[PDB]
RNA sequence: AUCGCUUCUCGGCCUGGCUAAGAUCAAGUGUAGUAUCUGUUCUUAUCAGUUUAAUAUCUGAUGUCCUCUCGAGGAC
């Protein structure tokens, strides 16, 4: 699982939050966090594709813990 | 490729990046100091 | 006629600074020992792109500028503004009617506050180093976010003083796997506003 | 408002002294600004003397004024590169 | 007497915005092309 | 009574006695 | 200046891009 | 209650005189350089020569012995 599914968040929390997150705890090499084609928004209940496969268990585990956007984040392995 | 330096031993650095052959972990960080 | 890159890393001190084609230069070693000083500038890669320098943008829409605070302070823009959209507004024979008879006032605020804009309120800029190179991005690379250290974002939302909702898993967890070189204060490495570690 | 073309002599000046036409008058000789024209012009040859007499160094007017470097070439010390006097080729 | 393709556009736009019957109109917005040259290209 | 809008524009046959003539030209 | 997105054309002149309508072949591209 | 018809109702639903069309009209360079659309684009096979920072560019041939009527078989 090279990509970690991070959710359990809000609009505030996004991508690019979840990458400022990834600088903190464990680094995203990419973001898998689309949308639709009315919206356009990110939602960060995206898979934020980890530095290795250890690196999104890290985000599954030590970076599943935040308050994100208020709602505790909560990284999945994918 | 990051398991390929971890089955090398150097650590995964700019010089180790720089190489991509078998024979440059003999410059690893237990080469110099 | 030429050495191999591990060759070249056996022979010089920086292995990282011998590039793929410049072994193939008529002195790499000289070219070698040119690049591995602390006041050396690499090649703009436009030598290795297709696309030209600043040219393939073609997408995109810039906003145009950004005028400076004391500039602002002093407020050319407002009135510029009004003056061109009233010129907007006239027509074309009010344009050569207003050309045969003119009317006062431009601007004519003062003097003295245009005069302390540039001297008094001037304000020296972020110029950056000697080595600076610019390319195509060269202006969104500033994260350099620190590894170990939270944003100012993750500070408020997750209600963490300047102690994360996170830390304990931090700390539990030691470096981690992404960023072993990574500092996190507080919880791992015993660190101001927004930045918590390095 | 040069020329690719054109060279001039790239010979070293001497003692025959530039003149300029009114067609191109108080423009610089090298980088044609008016800002404080400070230094004389020399031709380094027969681009004074002889057929070339009282002539323009620049275009080929009736020349009447004496050439001058400005003060901005002189700040690189452009008046040392020696003959401006246009020799066509 | 020639006539590109985008003055084939403006004039066709120009006969789509201000009809037929206005021609001077149409050709102060075609440069160098009189009202009889643009309704002879038209029609 | 319907009126439909007004809309500004502001804002064939043949008589065979020709073919004839020129048939008895052509002869 | 005038930027066609569905085929990433510069146009200096608005006829350009009034012309530029290959323009369909780089949409159809860009559609799939 | 239902349905039909009738009207009203509030919200998104089409929507400017005459006179001779009132009348009249409207002008460009040489210098090089660059960009943009637009016109053409680029898969058969490896090899070396040439070429290049390297690709591209770039000159040549693109399974063999035999039998059987580009196909198939046998000690290979
Ligand atoms: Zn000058
Ligand atoms: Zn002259
Ligand atoms: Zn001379």
């Amino acid at each position: 699982d090279a990509t970690v599914y991070v959710g359990g968040l809000d609009e505030k929390v996004s991508e690019p939050l979840l990458w400022e997150l990834f600088l903190q705890a464990g680094p995203v090499v990419n973001t898998h966090m689309p949308k639709d084609r009315v919206t356009g928004q990110h939602q960060g209940y995206g898979f934020v594709e980890f530095l290795s496969e250890e690196d999104a268990d890290y985000a599954i585990k030590i970076m599943n813990m935040i308050k994100l956007y208020g709602k505790p984040i909560r990284v999945n392995k994918a | 490729h990051a398991h390929g330096m971890r089955c090398l031993g150097i650590p995964n650095t700019a010089h180790f990046a720089n190489v991509t052959q078998i024979e440059d972990a003999v410059s690893l960080w237990a080469k110099l100091k | 006629n030429r050495f191999t890159v591990a060759e070249l890393k056996q022979l010089v001190a920086r292995p990282d600074v011998v590039e793929m084609h410049d072994v193939t230069a008529q002195d790499p070693k000289l070219l070698v020992h040119l690049k591995a000083t602390r006041n050396s500038v690499p090649v703009p890669r436009h030598w290795c792109f297709k696309r030209k320098y600043l040219q393939g943008k073609r997408g995109i829409e810039k906003p145009p500028f950004e005028l400076p605070d004391f500039i602002k302070r002093t407020g050319i823009q407002e009135m510029r503004e009004a003056l061109q959209e009233k010129e907007e507004q006239k027509t074309m024979k009010s344009k050569m009617r207003e050309k045969v008879r003119p009317k006062m006032g431009k601007i004519d605020i003062d003097y003295q506050k245009l005069h302390d804009a540039f001297f008094k309120w001037q304000t020296k800029p972020k110029l950056t180093i000697h080595g600076d190179l610019y390319y195509e991005g060269k202006e969104f690379e500033t994260r350099l976010k620190k590894p170990g250290d939270l944003s100012d974002e993750l500070r408020i939302s997750l209600g963490m003083p300047v102690p994360p909702p996170w830390l304990i898993a931090m700390q539990r967890y030691g470096p981690p796997p992404s960023y072993p070189n990574l500092k996190i204060p507080g919880l791992n490495s015993p660190l101001y506003g927004d930045v918590f570690g390095t | 408002k040069h020329h690719p073309d054109l060279i001039f002599c790239r010979k070293q000046a001497g003692v025959a002294i530039g003149r300029l036409c009114e067609k191109c008058d108080g423009k610089c000789v090298i980088c044609d600004s008016y800002v404080r024209p400070c230094t004389l012009v020399r031709i380094c040859d027969e681009c004074n003397y002889g057929s070339y007499q009282g002539r323009c160094v620049i275009c080929g007017g009736p020349g009447v004024s004496d050439a001058y470097y400005c003060k901005e070439c002189t700040i690189q010390e452009k008046d040392r590169d020696g003959c401006p006097k246009i020799v066509n080729l | 007497g020639v006539w590109r393709n985008t003055e084939d556009e403006i004039l066709k736009a120009a006969v789509m915005k201000y009809g037929k019957n206005q021609w001077s109109r149409i050709a102060s917005l075609l440069h160098r092309k009189s009202a009889k040259q643009c309704k002879a290209r038209w029609y | 009574w319907k009126i439909p809008p007004c809309i500004s524009n502001w804002k064939v046959h043949i008589n065979e006695n020709f073919a004839k003539l020129a048939e008895a030209l052509y002869i | 200046s005038y930027e066609c997105k569905l085929c990433l054309t510069l146009h200096n002149n608005e006829g350009s891009y009034l012309a530029h309508t290959k323009h369909q072949t780089n949409l159809a591209r860009r559609a799939a």
